[PDB]
């Protein structure tokens, strides 16, 4: 705990390249995660499932 | 006996000397990574950055490499 | 660097005497025909050298380059420009 | 205490072009601010009128501005008006930046309005730039088209940008229809650094025509400076006059007269005359990149003024040596500007890129030397 | 440019027998050109003074060099917006632009310019 | 405690990160309305005869 706050934390130029890289790991983790999900929910309904027939 | 102190001055510039300046080196590093973390990621949606950097990335680059099927692309 | 009425910033000032009289008292174009010969030509005739020298040299170099182009482009400077380019 | 003091809002007003403390000795230089004032709103008047007249489509455009011209009770007035303020607000603007590096304007304490100033100069080209592309005639497309390919100079991104910036892959109707949003916009910006500058001068007041502190001899900017803006105003207005009623094309190109051809290439392109300095900049360069380097630089040189004039003494009015050095600056400047409109054959090309060299050495090498120079003259010679 | 550098550069020209016999005649033709004496200055009168530094300096000039001063730029100002020149004793006689203010710039400026050295100083 | 102060600071610093991630969603996609639309991108194609054309 003292060790992350002393790597990431308690320099400002530290802690905020730190964020910026959590927020391009989420950004990227976040959009395959919906796109997956939303792909379950309506299953059988878009275009990429029927395609295969034409 | 001391007849004088011992010292003698830096050189220095706008109130800068290199002893402060060397102890600040690595912060601007820290800030240059910030800078360019933030600056890839504002441009990630950009055709060129994904063909030209991100799609590079070894195991990781493969997320940028998507193809939409010729029989969906009216273009 | 600038105060404001009352605290201007200005150093103390003593020992002046200011002295006007009234726009209604004056005459406003009192002196304008010796003003508007006189005054205006000293005051060209100091500045005329600063203004001629540069008009001259660039009005110059001007009238060379447009002749020498205008030239080039004849059938007498046929072979010089060909050198040229 | 006095309304006009008391109240917040009555006193901003007040605290700007009333009581307003300002130096007794101000030359008739010092009227080129309110005349850009006058240039703005004008502007403004005239564009917002155009605008409800104007289509923005490219189908539309060179149309609906004959329509405005034929058609709109004076139309051809509003739009003459328009046109031919866009051009005294450069003769104003050069008239300005001339007083204030002559006067040293920029020096401490007033590098902050005018480092503002430098913005409001580039932000007043682009929305010059973008109103000329309005009209969609030849000299617009073709405008717009090169202007707007500077942008690919900018490595790796840089074609990328360009097509962003288009909407397309040619200058088109998408091209047309933002440039005019961002046409409508781009005054306000301006207006709102114009009121930054002088909130950033109010700190230190006007500089004076003798460089030394006004503090010692205020006058009230009204009535004194009220009533001497009138002349320049109603001067301003007699030139105004002679363009827009009698001559209102003498200062605009006949290809703009023809409606934009994607195909045919007009035969030369030159850019509206206040541009035409910075274009000679480009053209002495022969590398893209450079060219563009060296041009954009060519206006942010401004900006190292207040470091390389090294001079104790504010302003050239005492200073025989600086004042040649800037009347052959100002000169150099004028020739750019015809070599700008020249075409690109001997011996202009080579004319142009030792005026270039000129207009960088200027601020480079020339004016710190002369300078300090005048600096050791000034002791030695007063000892 | 500080005054100190000013000071000390004419001084190196001053030493030169070489240098000053071809500097101080062009130095004193370029004040005859410059003019300011005809406004009826002392060459310190224009001295940009919007400085820290300077405003102390003229804090710590005597009284009567002080009333005189802001007598001169007052003056100075009025034949400026006049668009005359000084005529009779009010123009600046050569022995009359003596160098009041650069005694006190320069004892400001050595202070000012020691502090900056000694924040830099190392203990050896 | 470091621990303390670095629960915090993981909320802060949450914060900030979904509000990165929400900044460049939004800017992204709102720019991208000045990228081509779509009936631009659908010009694309042109036939043109060839025996028509004269040598030279
Ligand atoms: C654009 C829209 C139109 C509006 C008009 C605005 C123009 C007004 C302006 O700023 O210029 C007038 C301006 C008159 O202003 P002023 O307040 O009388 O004096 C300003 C200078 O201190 C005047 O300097 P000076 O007192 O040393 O007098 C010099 C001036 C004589 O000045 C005059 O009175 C004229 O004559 C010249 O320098 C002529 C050059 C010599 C060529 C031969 O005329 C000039 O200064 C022209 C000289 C510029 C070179
Ligand atoms: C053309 C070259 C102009 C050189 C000017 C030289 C000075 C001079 O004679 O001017 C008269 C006057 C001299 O005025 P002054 O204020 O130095 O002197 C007044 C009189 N005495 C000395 C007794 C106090 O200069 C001006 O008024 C200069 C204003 C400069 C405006 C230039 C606009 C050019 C735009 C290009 C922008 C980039
Ligand atoms: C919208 C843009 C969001 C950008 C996020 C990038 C990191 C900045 C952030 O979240 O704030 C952390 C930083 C600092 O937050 P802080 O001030 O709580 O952290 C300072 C204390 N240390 C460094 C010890 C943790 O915020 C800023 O510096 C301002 C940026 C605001 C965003
Ligand atoms: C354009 C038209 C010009 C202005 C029209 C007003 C008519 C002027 C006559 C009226 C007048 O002289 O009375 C003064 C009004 O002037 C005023 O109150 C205004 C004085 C001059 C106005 C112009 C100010 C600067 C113009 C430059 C434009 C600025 C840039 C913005 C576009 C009173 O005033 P007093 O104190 O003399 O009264 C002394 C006694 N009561
Ligand atoms: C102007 C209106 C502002 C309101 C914002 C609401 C969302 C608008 C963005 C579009 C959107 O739906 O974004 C989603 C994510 O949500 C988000 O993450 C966005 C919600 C964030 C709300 C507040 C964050 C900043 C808003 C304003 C800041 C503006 C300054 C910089 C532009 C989809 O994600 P995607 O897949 O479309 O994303 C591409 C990269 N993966
Ligand atoms: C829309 C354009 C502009 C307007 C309306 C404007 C207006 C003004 C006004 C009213 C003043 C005070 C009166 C005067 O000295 O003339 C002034 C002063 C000044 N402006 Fe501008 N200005 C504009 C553009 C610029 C530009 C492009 C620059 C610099 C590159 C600039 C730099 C300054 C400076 C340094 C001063 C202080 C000069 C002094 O009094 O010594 N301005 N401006
Ligand atoms: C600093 C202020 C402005 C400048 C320097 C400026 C400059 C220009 C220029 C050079 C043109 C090309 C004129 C032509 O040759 O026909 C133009 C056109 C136009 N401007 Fe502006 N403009 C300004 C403010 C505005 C504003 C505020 C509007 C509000 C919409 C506007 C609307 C237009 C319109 C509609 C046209 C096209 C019609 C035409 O060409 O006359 N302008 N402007
Ligand atoms: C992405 C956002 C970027 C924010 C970047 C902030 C970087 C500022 C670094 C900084 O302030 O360095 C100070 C240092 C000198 O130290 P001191 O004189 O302040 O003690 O200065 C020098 O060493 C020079
Ligand atoms: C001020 C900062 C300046 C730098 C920022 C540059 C922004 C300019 C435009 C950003 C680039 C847009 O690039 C493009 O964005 C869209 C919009 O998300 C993405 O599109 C993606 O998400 C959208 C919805 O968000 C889906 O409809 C689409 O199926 C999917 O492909 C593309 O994957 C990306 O190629
Ligand atoms: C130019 C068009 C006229 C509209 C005014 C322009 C709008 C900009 C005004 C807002 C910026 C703030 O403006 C600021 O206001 C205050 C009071 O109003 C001024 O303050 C000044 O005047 C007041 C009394 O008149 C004194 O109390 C004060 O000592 C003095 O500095 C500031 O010098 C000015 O910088
Ligand atoms: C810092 C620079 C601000 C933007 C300047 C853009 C306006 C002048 C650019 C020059 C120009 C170029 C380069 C040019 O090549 C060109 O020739 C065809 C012109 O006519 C359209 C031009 O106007």
């Amino acid at each position: 705990a003292t060790t992350f706050y002393n790597v990431f934390v308690k320099r400002n130029s530290a802690f905020v390249a730190t964020i910026l890289a959590s927020a391009f790991v989420f950004d990227m983790t976040f959009e395959t995660a919906i796109d997956n999900f939303w792909d379950r929910i309506n299953a059988g309904k878009q275009w990429k499932d029927i395609r295969h027939k034409y | 006996y001391v007849k004088k102190p011992s010292y003698k001055i830096v050189p220095h510039f706008l109130g800068f000397n290199i002893p402060t300046v060397s102890k600040w080196i690595p912060i601007f590093g820290i800030w240059g990574a910030a800078a360019g973390i933030g600056a890839l990621f504002l441009i990630e949606g950009v055709p060129r950055t994904r063909q030209d950097i991100l799609s590079k990335i070894p195991i990781i680059g493969e997320h940028w490499i998507r193809e939409i099927p010729a029989s969906d692309n009216p273009f | 660097y600038m105060g404001w009425w009352g605290h201007m910033g200005s150093p103390p000032q003593k020992g002046i005497a200011g002295y006007t009289i009234s726009p209604f008292a004056a005459r406003p174009f009192a002196g304008v025909v010796h003003a508007a010969i006189f005054n205006t030509f000293r005051r060209t005739k100091n500045q005329a050298l600063f203004v001629i020298l540069p008009v001259s040299f660039f009005y110059y170099v001007w009238t060379q380059a447009s002749e020498k182009n205008e030239w080039l482009y004849t059938k007498a400077g046929r072979h010089e420009l060909a050198k040229a380019l | 205490m006095a309304l006009r003091k008391k109240n917040s809002l009555l006193n901003m007003a007040n605290s700007y072009v009333l009581d307003s403390p300002q130096p007794s000795n101000l030359n008739y230089f010092w009227n080129f601010g309110s005349l850009l004032a006058l240039c703005l709103v004008i502007q403004l008047a005239t564009g917002i009128t155009l605008a409800m007249h104007y289509t923005s489509h490219a189908s539309l455009a060179f149309d609906s501005v004959e329509h405005i011209m034929r058609d709109v009770n004076f139309g051809w007035f509003i739009r003459y008006a328009h046109a031919n303020t866009a051009s005294f607000f450069f003769i104003c603007i050069y008239a300005h930046m001339g007083r204030n590096i002559y006067y040293g304007s920029y020096k401490t304490p007033r590098v902050l309005p005018w480092s503002i100033g430098v913005i409001i100069f580039l932000l007043l080209i682009i929305t010059a730039f973008m109103g000329y592309v309005l009209v969609f005639g030849q000299m617009s497309l073709w405008g717009a088209t090169v202007i707007c390919n500077l942008v690919s100079a900018i490595p790796w991104l840089g074609e990328d940008i360009v097509h962003f910036l288009w909407g397309g892959f040619s200058v088109g109707n998408p091209t047309l229809q933002r440039f005019f949003a961002l046409h409508y916009l781009m005054p306000f910006v301006l207006a709102v650094f114009a009121l930054l500058h002088l909130i950033a001068l109010h700190t230190a007041g006007s500089s004076n025509p003798l460089g030394i502190t006004s503090n010692v001899d205020k006058l009230s900017m009204h009535p004194y400076y009220s009533f001497k803006d009138l002349i320049t105003v109603f001067a301003f207005l007699l030139m105004f006059t002679l363009f827009v009623f009698f001559s209102p094309d003498k200062l605009g190109h006949p290809d703009n007269y023809i409606p934009a051809n994607p195909m045919v290439t007009p035969a030369s392109i030159v850019p509206e005359w206040y541009l035409l300095p910075f274009y000679a900049i480009l053209r002495a360069i022969p590398d893209k990149l450079g060219g563009v380097i060296a041009m954009v630089a060519a206006i942010l040189i401004l900006l190292i003024l207040p470091i390389v004039d090294r001079s104790i003494i504010r302003g050239n009015a005492f200073k025989p040596i600086s004042k040649l050095l800037f009347g052959f600056f100002i000169c150099n400047f004028l020739l750019l500007g015809v070599l700008g409109q020249v075409h690109i054959e001997p011996p202009f090309i080579v004319l142009g890129q030792i005026c270039t060299i000129f207009y960088f050495s200027y601020f480079l090498i020339l004016l710190p030397m002369v300078s300090t120079i005048e600096n050791i003259f000034f002791y030695i010679g007063s000892l | 440019a500080s005054i100190t550098s000013v000071v000390k550069t004419s001084e190196l020209i001053l030493k030169s027998p070489l240098l000053s016999k071809i500097v101080v005649p062009l130095a004193k033709t370029y004040v005859k050109f410059s003019g300011y004496r005809q406004l009826g200055f002392k060459m310190n009168d224009l001295i940009i003074e919007e400085t820290p530094n300077m405003q102390l300096a003229l804090r710590r000039l005597p009284p009567t060099e002080s009333y005189d001063r802001v007598y001169r730029l007052i003056r100075a100002t009025q034949f400026s917006l006049s668009h005359k020149l000084a005529t009779g004793n009010d123009i600046t006689k050569p022995e009359e632009d003596d160098h009041y203010l650069i005694p006190y710039i320069l004892d400001v400026e050595a202070e000012a310019f020691e502090k900056d050295a000694l924040d830099n100083l190392e203990v050896v | 405690t470091d621990a303390n102060r670095l629960f915090s600071y993981f909320m802060i610093g949450s914060f900030g990160m979904l509000s990165a991630a929400g900044a460049k969603a939004t800017v992204q996609d709102f720019l991208s309305n000045m990228s081509a639309s779509a009936d631009v991108l659908a010009m694309a194609k042109v036939e043109v005869k060839l025996g028509a054309i004269p040598l030279g």
